[PDB]
């Protein structure tokens, strides 16, 4: 998952 | 953003006066995290006082429960000490056992 | 039914130590089950309830190290907060995470959960659709816009749909004693004077779960909105809640007013006055  | 923390002082059973309770303050509603809480008979700090692990709401705001046993009698004084970054100073709130 | 899972987790940077603290906690029905501190003794995922005991080594390693994935997420996010909003250096910030699942009362779906917040305040936030994003503001626009481009929605909607409804069903099975038991509320009234002609009455309810109830006061047969204080539940301590509902009632004429609780354990509601 990518981050903010 | 800066929650003040709700306070609430109060004993697991209703208390009975010679018999073995449990004194609770629950902060809540608070934001950020960092928190000091006491928890007072006569005005003075109790040693040894458990809480709970830190948590959030909906709203993401913080609570914790704080509690220690105790036996309440008829004189005995207690209350909640809660000091927080949206206070001016420590918010003090007594246990008003028939609340 | 409902039924619920849900991951509170928490990171709050720290000045001149750039390593955030992450605290991860997950609850079922709303009941904390597991639990991880990064400044713990040894940083690991730990039992908060009985029922999880059960559970093998390769469970909390697996575990474990996915807290340890999310120490680094929460790092770079951190990191990243700091510069969407034109933030210092040396200050102390916070990231919240709220992730899980709700079934009905038939143990399907009913709905996908995902959401963050910073400082406090909504960020961005998976929709029900479990397709789109909802940006709480401008800078949240960089992270949406970004996360449409990768297509992080349909990986969470597969976890959300399927793995987090899965693991829900063990743990609903593994200790279905503790979780799907129901505590009815005891209730009584007390009697406090509020003003010269003025009196304050209070219901209570104690020793219930799960935490959810309604308390009401009624003249005749309408409930009473005005001058009706509502407290927030609050935890015994032992697992059950407490709460009350007070009213300003003229002195006098309190036995006019009644209290009601409503609760999942209630074969019908509690019904009681001043006495």
């Amino acid at each position: 998952y990518p981050a903010l | 953003i800066q929650r003040t923390p709700k306070i609430q002082v109060y004993s697991r059973h209703p208390a009975e006066n010679g018999k073995s309770n449990f004194l609770n303050c629950y902060v809540s509603g608070f934001h950020p995290s960092d928190i000091e809480v006491d928890l007072l008979k006569n005005g003075e700090r109790i040693e040894k006082v458990e809480h709970s692990d830190l948590s959030f709401s909906k709203d993401w705001s913080f609570y914790l429960l704080y509690y220690t046993e105790f036996t309440p009698t008829e004189k005995d004084e207690y209350a909640c000490r809660v000091n927080h970054v949206t206070l001016s100073q420590p918010k003090i709130v007594k246990w008003d056992r028939d609340m | 039914g409902p039924h619920s899972m849900r991951y509170f987790e928490t990171a709050v940077s720290r000045p001149g130590l750039e390593e955030p603290r992450y605290i991860s906690v997950g609850y079922v029905d709303n009941k904390e089950f597991v639990r991880f501190d990064s400044d713990a003794e040894n940083p690991r995922y730990e039992p908060r309830a009985p029922w999880m005991e059960q559970e093998g080594p390769e469970y909390w390693e697996r575990e474990t190290q996915k807290a340890k994935g999310q120490e680094q997420w929460f790092r770079v996010s951190l990191r990243n907060l700091l510069g969407y909003y034109n933030q210092s250096a040396g200050g102390s910030h916070t990231l919240q995470q709220m992730s899980g699942c709700d079934l009905g009362s038939d143990w399907r779906l009913l709905r996908g959960y995902l959401q963050f917040a910073y400082e406090g305040r909504d960020y961005i936030a998976l929709n029900e659709d479990l397709k789109t994003w909802t940006a709480a503001d401008m800078a949240a626009q960089i992270t949406r816009r970004k996360w449409e481009q990768s297509g992080a929605a349909e990986h969470y909607k597969a976890y959300l749909e399927g793995e987090c409804v899965e693991w829900l069903h063990r743990y609903l099975k593994n200790g279905n004693a503790t979780l799907l038991r129901t505590d009815s509320p005891k209730a009584h009234v007390t009697h406090h004077p509020r003003s010269k002609g003025e009196v304050t009455l209070r219901c209570w309810a104690l020793g219930f779960y799960p935490a959810d109830i309604t308390l009401t006061w009624a003249l005749n047969g309408e409930e009473l909105t005005q001058d009706m204080e509502l407290v927030e539940t609050r935890p015994a301590g032992d697992g059950t809640f407490q709460k009350w509902a007070s009213v300003v009632v003229p002195l006098g004429k309190e036995q006019n007013y009644t209290c009601r609780v409503y609760h999942e354990g209630l074969p019908e509601p509690l019904t009681l006055r001043w006495e």
